[PDB]
C-alpha cells in the first residue's frame, strides 16, 4: 500500500546485513583460480587479478598472516572481513571472494578502475563546491546505512575513496570498521582524520565518521586538510584546539556546515544530535542535493575517469612488485580459523 | 598562502593509518 520509509528501507537493510553477519562465507575461492597482474597499492598489498574461468578482473587484497599478528591487528582482520562480506550498499566495494592458505588471508573485490579519489583530487588541486558536494552525499548515505547497522567506519579519506566506470564512489578498507552499540576506545584512524575524542583517549561512538566526514568535506573543496604539519603529533595539538581557519573562497554554507561537523564537543556534533543524519541531509549546503537520486546514481557525475579497456591500470601510481610467496607450513591458523 | 604551506609540507602523498 504505502510506499516504503525510509526507517522500513533501513529495517531491510539490517534484516539483510544480520544474516550475513551471523552465519559469514568463507573459503569461496582459491589462490591459482586468478592470474596475477599488477600491484594496485600498499600488512600486504592489493594486487590486480583476473579470474580464469569468467576473464573478469578484481582487486585482490593479499594480507600476510605473520604481519598482522605481529602488528597485532589480528581482531581488526577479522572484522573487516566479516563485515566486508555482510555489507550491501551502492557506494560500498563489493567483495567477491575470500580465502586463506598457509601464509596469507586473500580478499578479493570488484575491480573499481578509475582510481582513488586521492590521485584526481592532488592532481586537480581542489574540487568545486558541486563536485565535492556530489561525492560527500555519496558518504552520507554510506554512513547512515553503516550506522544503522551499528557500524563505525574509522578510516574515511580520499585514498579510500575509489572512482568508478560512471564516476560515484566506491568506499574501500574496512581494515578499521568495527560493529559496536556504544562506545569504542581504539586508538586508530589517520591522522588528519582522527576526531578530538579519538585524540584524548575519552572513548568515542559513531560520531568520529561524521567528524571525519568534515574533515574529507574540506579537504576536497580546499585540496588540503583542515588541520595539517610536518609531524602527526602537531596535527593532534591542532585537532584538539577548536579552531579552523576556512579558505576565502568557500562559500558561508560550506563553512556553517562545517562548523558543524568539525565541532569539537561531539555532544554539539551535527550527526549526534536528535535528528541525526537529517540534521546534515537537511544543511543548507545540501540545499540542491536530490538524496534519492544519487543512491539511484542517476545523477551525472562531474567527471567519469580515462578507461582504456579491461584491466587498464593507467589511473593507478606504479609500485615495486613482489612474489607471493606460500609457505609449506600453515602459519597462525589458530588465529585465523574463522576467516 | 596556505597551499604552498601544504605543497612544501611531508604530508601530501598517501597517508598511513595508525593503530
Ligand atoms: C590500495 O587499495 C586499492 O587500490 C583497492 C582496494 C580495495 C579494492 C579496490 C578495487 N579496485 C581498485 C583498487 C582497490
Amino acid at each position: 500500500s504505502e510506499q516504503e520509509s525510509v526507517k522500513e528501507f533501513l529495517a531491510k537493510a539490517k534484516e539483510e546485513f544480520l544474516k550475513k553477519w551471523e552465519s559469514p562465507s568463507q573459503n569461496t575461492a582459491q589462490l591459482d583460480h586468478f592470474d596475477r597482474i599488477k600491484t594496485l597499492g600498499t600488512f600486504g598489498r592489493v594486487m590486480l587479478v583476473k579470474h580464469k574461468e569468467t576473464g573478469n578482473h578484481y582487486a585482490m587484497k593479499i594480507l600476510d598472516k605473520q604481519k598482522v599478528v605481529k602488528l597485532k591487528q589480528i581482531e581488526h582482520t577479522l572484522n573487516e572481513k566479516r563485515i566486508l562480506q555482510a555489507v550491501n550498499f551502492p557506494f560500498l566495494v563489493k567483495l567477491e571472494f575470500s580465502f586463506k592458505d598457509n601464509s596469507n588471508l586473500y580478499m578479493v573485490m570488484e575491480y573499481v578502475p578509475g582510481g582513488e579519489m586521492f590521485s584526481h583530487l592532488r592532481r586537480i588541486g581542489r574540487f568545486s563546491e558541486p563536485h565535492a558536494r556530489f561525492y560527500a552525499a555519496q558518504i552520507v548515505l554510506t554512513f547512515e546505512y553503516l550506522h544503522s547497522l551499528d557500524l563505525i567506519y574509522r578510516d574515511l579519506k580520499p585514498e579510500n575513496l575509489l572512482i568508478d566506470q560512471q564516476g560515484y564512489i566506491q568506499v574501500t578498507d574496512f581494515g578499521f570498521a568495527k560493529r559496536v552499540k556504544g562506545r569504542t576506545w581504539t586508538l586508530c584512524g589517520t591522522p588528519e582524520y582522527l576526531a578530538p575524542e579519538i585524540i584524548l583517549s575519552k572513548g568515542y561512538n559513531k560520531a568520529v565518521d561524521w567528524w571525519a566526514l568534515g574533515v574529507l568535506i574540506y579537504e576536497m573543496a580546499a585540496g588540503y586538510p583542515p588541520f595539517f604539519a610536518d609531524q602527526p603529533i602537531q596535527i593532534y595539538e591542532k585537532i584538539v584546539s577548536g579552531k579552523v581557519r576556512f579558505p576565502s573562497h568557500f562559500s558561508s554554507d560550506l563553512k556553517d556546515l562545517l562548523r558543524n561537523l568539525l565541532q569539537v564537543d561531539l555532544t554539539k556534533r551535527f550527526g549526534n544530535l536528535k535528528n541525526g543524519v537529517n540534521d546534515i541531509k537537511n544543511h543548507k549546503w545540501f540545499a540542491t542535493t536530490d538524496w534519492i537520486a544519487i543512491y539511484q546514481r542517476k545523477v551525472e557525475a562531474p567527471f567519469i575517469p580515462k578507461f582504456k579497456g579491461p584491466g587498464d591500470t593507467s589511473n593507478f601510481d606504479d609500485y615495486e612488485e613482489e612474489e607471493i610467496r606460500v609457505s609449506i607450513n600453515e602459519k597462525c591458523g589458530k588465529e585465523f580459523t574463522e576467516f | 598562502t596556505t597551499y604552498a604551506d601544504f605543497i612544501a609540507s611531508g604530508r601530501t602523498g598517501r597517508r598511513n593509518a595508525i593503530h
